[PDB]
């Protein structure tokens, strides 16, 4: 478990490892924003 | 009038949310061994 | 839009990164941002493991894959591979996560607002893919950096705390590797060993002295090679034997990294020294030999003479001879007779498992370890139902060894495919027919017909 | 057994060396677009 | 098998072919190599044979 | 039966089929405490047996058996480090911890000698290991 | 209305069944 | 049928007294059984020693009889052989041997009660599955 | 020039087609 | 007219901010009401077995199938 | 004796493959 | 003007009937050795003790097998994945007793198909054609390495690789399903999608190209002769087929672009077979298909069976009956 002083931030750390997947997805939205140049 | 990229973004987000709710129901309640 | 559309580049959005080949600064930003992604995942995932780590179960039963690495490096683990403290894991996680912010800022900078090409504003960093000397200097700098990393592992094992030796006298423990083996005949004896059964190539490291000494050798090799490449240019035999373009270099890196992926997968599957079974769980051979050991102890306790007991087919039910004659555990564990683990070597003599030790001196801790490793075999489903395929849904478990091995075998094969794609494209583009066959000068029509 | 071993080693080394020094002999140039 | 010999070389005889056959192939390759224009070039590959 | 609504919980931990909540530490304080009667007895037994194991290691060294001598230090001694840690913490003494570390380093050096097949250094180091273990034994007391 | 008929014959059962399925995830035995 | 009290009533002591487990108790017992001993005792069997399973026939014929909550709970702290003559606390998970069995360290008296309730509740759920093995999967 | 139109004059032609060709 | 031309139209979304969620919730109350179990005969989690019916129910005759179905599903 | 028939059939298939590879109708461009 | 240069020109010659090239230098001897040893061992080879329990299994025609039952038996389980060439055997007879020919054939054949991948790349470079036919070939090769090499490595025995026969192939299938539940494993499902879709798209593409052939042929003549080899014009109307397929389903579904169509044709089966080869590679290390056994329980908590349970019954029958004499302990951990 996290150190006591940090356990309150568990719900953020629970979503923390998964952001790289979103980065890939963000790329597509960016290319969707410029209409797939 | 609504940019289709935003429509696609929100629609895919909602569809992925529905499929994830299906996945949760797969790990919870009836259909789960627990 | 210039340099970022199919009209001005000839690359579609789905080959979008192919527009970065000749844009050196923007490509630098791509690399640095992706390195930020890597360190971000490291920090976030190890923080996730720390948050989900319960002090009751062992690491291998909780689905933890990263904290085992830090435990092996010698942080927050006591004798017997018992994780006593998990604050250094938190420190490593926060350090990686914070460094990810800096690397992400650098990558986004160089990608978006930094100079497109570094070859006019920063000639020291700018390069051309066809300029062999500059590319070799960059390669040599990175080789020196890799050697520094190897020496960092050496410093950790030798001076700063030391690493976890599972083979240590008594139980496995964190100890200083004061005398690494620097003999070339051992370190490069591993490199020239065969990969087949009993040999294992470099997966067969059975002690930390060889590991640390060969990391010293790798550090020396890499630093010497980096200084060699900084002050040298490719020789004529090399200059005619390679395609000198960015895609070719990418394909070379892809094949190397695919080979590394395969080797790492088998490291996690078979090795239990750099991947101790008390952090990553039993190997498959370890679990099978543990089943045989548990039932040997049970039946011996119940009056059977295990050495003289005959199985259905005439072979030993518990103990038999390997094809080379060594006394080994029987049954379908006969294939896994090459297992060597710190819990079973104690009963091993020169000619195999000593029958006197096997009969009179099996300790209770060995039976406990064998039962634990039997019940925690690498078998499991994709939805993490531990046991054989025909088991029921009560045990939620897949070994970290299975996850790591399968993932890295997958990525190794995928990166071999990537190598094949990129090497073929590099050759075709260098020769100049990666877009199609020229209708004007078709080579086949000039060729004489066969038959 | 050893005779078969050395014969197989001879054959394997022969073909591997041919492969090695053949692809090292400026194989990239052997394309129809050269010159 | 499973002994750990380097390249399976348990007998010293095995080395004679393993080292010499590449050397004869290397000697034949050197006649090709010495005939080539071995100066540098600025291209993705060498078009001179 | 004919109009009975299915049960429905919206991410609730109350239902029997809900996966939320911890499995351990929910229904009371643990029965187990560190250094109980049976576990202290087990560690005491292991520490007492380690003397004989060391003596057998010295005998194997004297006879030149290298595999058996190495395995003697990991056979009935694989729990020596944990037992010594647990009893040293009971003692709570600096000199006990120093002798503990000294025994560990001497044992590692003895192993490094045994792989080298150095008979003289092996004999010297098993003697030193036994002396250090007996010193720690007299220190922590009860063994 | 044939376009309406086809697309909505596909759609209306689809959304109805998806709502039923998302509810069915919560039956909780 | 619901998880009625007829299913949830299990023998408590050796004399014959019964106890009605609560749904929280059986839920916690199932979770604790699957987490602490499922690896060897999935399905009411014993992977390491299949001669002695958790089916009610084996528990009833044990010495002392282990077909009740108090006897099971005592086994979880003072485990013995099938004839009750030798202590196997060094080879079995017990709360008194939790340092060498780190899964039993967090269990309380109520946790042991719930685990025993799960064990005694299972055979009522299936005619032969609990302790039956592959033949009834 | 390479020679793809010689060596097998009946290739890709049926009996009737090649027969009518050979009779011009 | 083309599909994207309809989807980006505001009128489309004024219609389908109300029409689609209505039936998406209609399915929810279809099953939450327990109405599906009655129309389709599917046992609930507490109806697979009952007294004297601790075994699997099976129809063993073609023509009296309705009769034994009521007999088994008397509940 | 069936091994004779099996071997003959497999050898005949291999022979058909050989003759198809090496005695094919040569492709030529029509005019 | 040097002997090595002439040799390299001959090896890399586009005038040989069959292209050799540098990858062919490694392929032809290896593949020929594998073919020779396979033919000799299939027609005549003594029984092999596959399971390491001194219970030889016959696989050769001369020992009472037909073409369907014949096989080159996998190596003995006693060997494991130790290298077992002829020179590591005390005699050739005991080399054949423990299934050494399987190791020889598998190693040479795997090297040969790797050489085939490289040789496909090579010819394309000489041709000036684009690469990647080689990349498509990898998917079949990957599956072959998964079954012949990676599965022994993960399980730790060459006895576990697929037998080089027809009935042995079925045996390997049934044991794999019993031990890993490959059917429920999603990568095998992707492979099934790959092969079924490959058949579907092959039939569809052939049907539409054959259906819209331009009239270039008389009634007493095969339509195939309407196409002349090396012609410049298209032999069929892409517009007609595209419009027909658009009316068949809807306009947007059809591939109006031919290059995209053929990329999709090359993509679907290659990716499917890549995925199933990778699935076998991962189940080599015992990451099995899904296990939904006893996933539905009533309110009391007793198991209501599903189709997963009934499939589990077949898997369990195969599990108990496979290798009846080889297992001495209840778990099939090896
Ligand atoms: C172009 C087209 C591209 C389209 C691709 C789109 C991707 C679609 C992805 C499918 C949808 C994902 C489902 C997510 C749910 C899931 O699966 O859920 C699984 C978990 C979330 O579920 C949790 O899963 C856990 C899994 O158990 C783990 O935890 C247990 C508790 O101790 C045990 O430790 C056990 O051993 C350990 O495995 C437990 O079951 C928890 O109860 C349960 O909630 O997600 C995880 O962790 C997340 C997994 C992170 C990735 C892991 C890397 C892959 C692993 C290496 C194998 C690669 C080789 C190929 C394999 C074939
Ligand atoms: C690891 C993932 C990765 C990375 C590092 C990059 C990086 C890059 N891509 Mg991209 N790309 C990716 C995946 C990735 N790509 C994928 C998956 C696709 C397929 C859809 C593409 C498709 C693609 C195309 C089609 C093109 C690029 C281009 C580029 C380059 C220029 C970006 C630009 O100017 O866009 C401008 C983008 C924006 C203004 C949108 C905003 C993006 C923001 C900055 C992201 C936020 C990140 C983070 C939250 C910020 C943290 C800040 C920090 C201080 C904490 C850049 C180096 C371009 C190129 O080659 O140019 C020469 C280009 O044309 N990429
Ligand atoms: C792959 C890595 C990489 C590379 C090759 C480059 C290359 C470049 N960057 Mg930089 N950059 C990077 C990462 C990288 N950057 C990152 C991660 C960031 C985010 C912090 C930035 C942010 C950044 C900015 C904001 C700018 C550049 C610019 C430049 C250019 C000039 C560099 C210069 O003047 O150095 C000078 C070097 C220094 C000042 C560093 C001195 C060393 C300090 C004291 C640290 C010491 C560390 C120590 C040795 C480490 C011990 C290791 C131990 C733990 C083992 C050059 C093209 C400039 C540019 O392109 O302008 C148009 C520019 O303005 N970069
Ligand atoms: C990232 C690492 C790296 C990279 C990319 C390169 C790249 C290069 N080096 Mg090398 N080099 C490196 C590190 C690296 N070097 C290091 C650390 C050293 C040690 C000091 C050297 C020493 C060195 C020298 C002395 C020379 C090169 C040269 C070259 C060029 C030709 C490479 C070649 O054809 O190899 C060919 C490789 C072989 C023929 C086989 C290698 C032999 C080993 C011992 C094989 C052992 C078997 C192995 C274990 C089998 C399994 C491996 C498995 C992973 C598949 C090229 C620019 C040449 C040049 O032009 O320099 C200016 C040259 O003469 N390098
Ligand atoms: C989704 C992407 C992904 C993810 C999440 C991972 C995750 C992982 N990979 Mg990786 N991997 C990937 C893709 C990915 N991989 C791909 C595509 C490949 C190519 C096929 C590989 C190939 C690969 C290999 C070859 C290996 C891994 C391994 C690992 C694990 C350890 C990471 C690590 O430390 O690397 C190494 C980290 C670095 C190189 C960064 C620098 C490290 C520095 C130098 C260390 C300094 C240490 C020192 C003691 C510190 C203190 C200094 C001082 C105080 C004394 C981890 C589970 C390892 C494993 O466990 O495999 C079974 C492993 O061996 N991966
Ligand atoms: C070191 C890693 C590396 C690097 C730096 C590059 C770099 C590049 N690749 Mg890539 N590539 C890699 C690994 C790498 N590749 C691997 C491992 C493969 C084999 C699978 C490929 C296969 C590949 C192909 C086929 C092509 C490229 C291309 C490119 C260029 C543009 C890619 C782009 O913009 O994507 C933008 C990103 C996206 C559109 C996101 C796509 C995400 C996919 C759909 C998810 C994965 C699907 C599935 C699971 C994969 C199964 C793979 C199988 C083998 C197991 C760029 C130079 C293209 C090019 O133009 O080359 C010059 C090109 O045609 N690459
Ligand atoms: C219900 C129901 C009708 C479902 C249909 C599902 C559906 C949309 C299927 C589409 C399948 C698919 C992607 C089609 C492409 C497959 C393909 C290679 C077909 C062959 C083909 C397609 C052309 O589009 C043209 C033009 C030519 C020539 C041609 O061969
Ligand atoms: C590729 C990634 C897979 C990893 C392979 C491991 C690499 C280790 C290589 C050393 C092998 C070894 O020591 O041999 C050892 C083993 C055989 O050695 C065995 O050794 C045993 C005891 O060690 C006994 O002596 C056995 O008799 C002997 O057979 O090698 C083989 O299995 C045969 C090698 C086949 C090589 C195929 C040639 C590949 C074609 C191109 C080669 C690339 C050329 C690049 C040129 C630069
Ligand atoms: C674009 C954006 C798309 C957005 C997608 C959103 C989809 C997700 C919506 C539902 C998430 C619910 C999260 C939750 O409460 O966990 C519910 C369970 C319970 O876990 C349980 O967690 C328990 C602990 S705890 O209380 O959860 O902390 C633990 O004890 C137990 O063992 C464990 O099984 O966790 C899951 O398994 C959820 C898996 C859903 C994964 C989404 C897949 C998306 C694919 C597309
Ligand atoms: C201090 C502390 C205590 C307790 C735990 C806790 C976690 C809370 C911890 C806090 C940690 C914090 C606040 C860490 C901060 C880290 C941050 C902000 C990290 C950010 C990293 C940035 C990264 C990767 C950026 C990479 C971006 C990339 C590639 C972008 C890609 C792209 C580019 C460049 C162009 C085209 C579009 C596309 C493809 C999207
Ligand atoms: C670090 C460590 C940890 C555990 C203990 C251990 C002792 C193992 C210790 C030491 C490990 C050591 C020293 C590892 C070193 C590994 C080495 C040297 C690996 C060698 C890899 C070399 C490879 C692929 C070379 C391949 C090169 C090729 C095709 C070059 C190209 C070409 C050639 C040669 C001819 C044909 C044409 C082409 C394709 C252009
Ligand atoms: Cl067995």
């Amino acid at each position: 478990k996290l150190p006591e002083a940090y356990a309150v931030f568990k719900p953020i750390i629970d979503v923390a490892p998964v952001i790289p997947v979103f980065f890939l997805l963000l790329a597509f939205v960016w290319q969707a924003a410029v209409g797939f140049r | 009038r609504i940019p289709l990229w935003l429509i696609a973004t929100v629609g895919g987000t909602l569809a992925l949310t529905v499929v994830g709710i299906f996945f949760y129901g797969s790990y919870s309640g009836v259909g789960s061994s627990l | 839009v210039a340099g970022r559309d199919i009209e001005s580049t000839g690359f579609a959005w789905w080959s979008g990164n192919s527009r970065l080949i000749n844009v050196s600064g923007k490509l630098l930003g791509a690399h640095v941002a992706h390195a930020g992604l890597m360190v971000f995942w490291c920090g976030a995932m190890t923080l996730f493991e720390v948050a989900h780590y319960i002090p009751e179960k062992p690491l291998y039963e909780q689905g933890l894959i990263l904290l085992p690495h830090l435990a092996v490096l010698g942080w927050g683990v006591g004798p017997g591979g018992e994780i006593i403290d998990i604050y250094p894991y938190f420190v490593v996680g926060v350090l990686h996560l914070i460094s990810s912010a800096v690397l992400g800022f650098g990558g986004v900078y160089h990608s978006l607002i930094g100079p497109d090409t570094l070859e006019e504003s920063f000639p020291a960093f700018g390069y051309d893919w066809r300029d062999k000397n500059k590319i070799t200097t960059i390669l040599g700098i990175h080789l020196i950096v890799l050697g520094i990393g190897a020496f960092l592992l050496v410093i950790k094992a030798m001076y700063v705390g030391g690493i976890y030796d599972t083979w240590a006298p008594g139980g496995g423990d964190v100890r200083i590797i004061d005398s690494p083996t620097l003999n070339p005949g051992v370190i490069f004896g591993y490199v020239l060993k065969s990969p087949w059964g009993g040999d294992g190539w470099i997966v067969s490291v059975n002690n930390m002295e060889d590991l640390v000494g060969g990391h010293i050798w790798i550090g020396i090799i890499c630093i010497v090679g980096g200084f060699w490449h900084i002050f040298t240019k490719p020789f004529a035999w090399a200059r005619r034997a390679y395609v000198w373009s960015g895609e070719a270099y990418l394909s070379y890196s892809l094949v190397a990294v695919s080979l590394m992926g395969f080797i790492a997968s088998q490291y996690s599957w078979y090795n239990n020294t750099a991947y101790p079974s008390e952090f990553y769980g039993p190997t498959g051979p370890e679990a099978s030999q543990s089943q045989a050991f548990t039932f040997l102890v049970r039946d011996q306790r119940l009056g059977a003479n295990v050495s003289s007991a005959q199985g259905p087919t005439g072979l030993g039910k518990y103990l038999m001879r390997s094809p080379s004659g060594e006394i080994i555990l029987g049954g379908e564990t006969q294939r896994f007779w090459d297992l060597r683990a710190p819990w079973i070597e104690p009963l091993r003599g020169p000619n195999g498992l000593d029958l006197n030790k096997i009969k009179n001196d099996i300790q209770p801790w060995q039976e406990r370890r064998a039962a634990e490793y039997m019940t925690h075999a690498p078998l499991g489903s994709l939805n993490s139902v531990g046991g054989v395929a025909t088991e029921i849904n009560s045990v939620n478990y897949v070994s970290p060894r299975s996850w790591l091995t399968c993932a890295h075998f997958f990525l190794g094969f995928a990166f071999y495919i990537g190598h094949l794609w990129h090497a073929g494209r590099a050759r075709a583009a260098a020769a100049g027919f990666e877009k199609g066959i020229n209708r004007e000068n078709e080579p086949t029509l000039s060729l004489r017909p066969i038959d | 057994m050893f005779t078969l071993k050395i014969v197989v080693y001879t054959t394997v080394t022969f073909f591997v060396s041919l492969f090695t020094f053949g692809f090292l002999s400026n194989d990239a140039s052997r394309n129809p677009n050269r010159k | 098998e499973g002994t750990g010999e380097a390249l399976g070389i348990d007998d010293t005889r095995l080395i004679v072919p393993v080292i010499l056959i590449p050397v004869i192939t290397f000697i034949l390759y050197a006649g090709f190599a010495s005939e080539q224009d071995n100066e540098d070039f600025f291209d993705t590959y060498d078009q001179r044979r | 039966a004919s109009g009975d609504f299915p049960k429905q919980s919206y991410f609730g931990a109350a239902p029997i089929s809900a996966p939320f909540g911890d499995t351990y530490g929910t229904a009371g304080a643990p029965i187990w405490e560190k250094l109980g009667e049976t576990e202290k007895g087990i560690f005491t037994r292991i520490a007492q047996t380690t003397k004989d194991q060391l003596e057998q290691a010295s005998e194997l060294i004297s006879l030149g058996s290298w595999e058996a001598s190495r395995q003697r230090l990991r056979m009935t001694m694989y729990e020596t480090r944990k037992s010594m840690v647990r009893l040293t913490d009971v003692d709570g003494s600096k000199d006990a911890k120093d002798l503990f570390a000294t025994f560990k380093k001497k044992l590692e050096a003895l192993d490094r000698a045994l792989v080298a097949k150095d008979k003289a250094l092996s004999i010297k180091l098993i003697g030193d290991v036994r002396a250090s273990y007996n010193k720690w034994a007299a220190t922590v007391g009860g063994v | 209305t044939f376009r309406w008929l086809a697309i909505h014959g596909l759609a209306v059962p689809t959304v109805f069944f998806l709502g039923a399925i998302t509810s069915m995830q919560f039956i909780q035995r | 049928t619901d998880l009625d009290e007829n299913t949830r009533t299990v023998p408590l002591d050796s004399s014959g007294t019964t106890v009605i487990l609560t749904p929280e108790q059986v839920k916690r017992g199932k979770r604790l059984f699957n987490s602490s001993c499922g690896n060897c005792h999935v399905g009411g069997i014993t992977k390491t020693n299949p001669n002695l399973g958790l089916e009610p026939d084996a528990l009833s014929l044990a010495t002392p009889a282990r077909d009740n909550i108090d006897a099971l709970v005592d086994y979880m702290k003072n485990p013995t052989t099938y004839d009750g003559l030798e202590s196997i606390a060094e080879l079995h998970p017990s709360v008194k041997s939790a340092d060498i069995f780190p899964k039993m360290r967090s269990l309380s008296d109520e946790d042991l009660f719930a685990i025993g309730g799960h064990i005694l509740l299972q055979p009522k759920l299936s005619s032969e599955k609990w302790g039956g093995g592959k033949i009834y999967y | 020039a390479a020679g793809w139109f010689t060596g097998n004059p009946s290739f890709g032609k049926s009996l009737i087609e090649y027969s009518e060709e050979t009779k011009k | 007219r083309p599909f994207s031309d309809i989807i980006t139209s505001i009128r489309y979304w004024i219609i389908h901010s109300i029409t689609i969620p209505a039936l998406y919730v209609a399915g929810w109350l279809f099953v939450s009401t327990g109405l599906a179990y009655d129309i389709f005969g599917t046992p609930r989690p507490n109806e697979y077995f009952t007294q004297d019916r601790q075994q699997v129910p099976l129809v063993n005759d073609r023509f009296s199938a309705k009769q034994e179905l009521e007999d088994l599903t008397k509940g | 004796m069936e091994t004779l028939v099996y071997v003959f059939l497999l050898a005949g298939t291999l022979g058909v493959i050989f003759f198809a590879v090496f005695f094919r109708d040569p492709p030529r461009i029509a005019k | 003007a040097s002997a090595w240069e002439r040799f390299c020109s001959w090896i890399t010659s586009t005038d040989n009937r069959l292209y050799i090239g540098w990858f062919g230098v490694l392929m032809i001897p290896t593949l020929l050795t594998a073919t020779t040893v396979y033919i000799i061992a299939f027609v005549a080879a003594p029984p092999v003790d596959i399971d390491g329990i001194r219970e030889p299994v016959a696989g050769s025609l001369l020992y009472g097998n037909n073409i369907i039952t014949g096989a080159v038996i996998p190596s003995s389980a006693s060997i494991g994945i130790h290298f077992y060439p002829i020179w590591e055997a005390a005699s050739l007879d005991e080399w054949l007793y423990n299934g050494g020919p399987y190791q020889l054939i598998v190693d040479h054949f795997l090297l040969g198909v790797c050489g085939w991948i490289g040789r496909e790349w090579e010819f394309s470079y000489r041709l000036g054609m684009r690469p990647w036919i080689s990349v498509a070939f990898t998917a079949p090769v990957a599956a072959a390495s998964a079954v012949f090499l990676v599965y022994p490595i993960g399980q730790g025995s060459f006895s576990d690789g697929m037998p080089l026969g027809i009935s042995g192939t079925f045996n390997f299938m049934l044991v794999f399903q019993a031990e890993h539940n490959i059917l429920m494993h999603p990568f095998h499902q992707l492979g099934v999608a790959g092969v079924f879709g490959g058949s579907l798209f092959s039939a569809m593409h052939g049907s539409l190209v054959t259906s819209s052939l331009i009239r270039e042929t008389t009634e007493n003549e095969s339509a195939n002769y309407g196409y002349k080899f090396g012609q410049e014009e298209e032999t069929y109307n892409i517009v007609a087929a595209h419009g027909y397929f658009g009316r068949l389903i809807f306009q947007y579904a059809s591939f109006n672009n031919s290059r995209a169509l053929h990329f999709f044709l090359g993509l679907w089966p290659v990716v499917g077979i890549w995925f199933t080869a990778l699935g076998v590679m991962t189940m080599a290390f015992n990451l099995n298909g899904f296990n939904f056994n006893q996933s539905v329980v009533d309110s009391q908590g007793r198991v209501i069976n599903t189709w997963a349970d009934i499939l589990n019954r077949a898997n369990l029958g195969m599990e108990v009956m496979h290798e009846r004499n080889a297992h001495n302990f209840p778990l099939d951990l090896a």
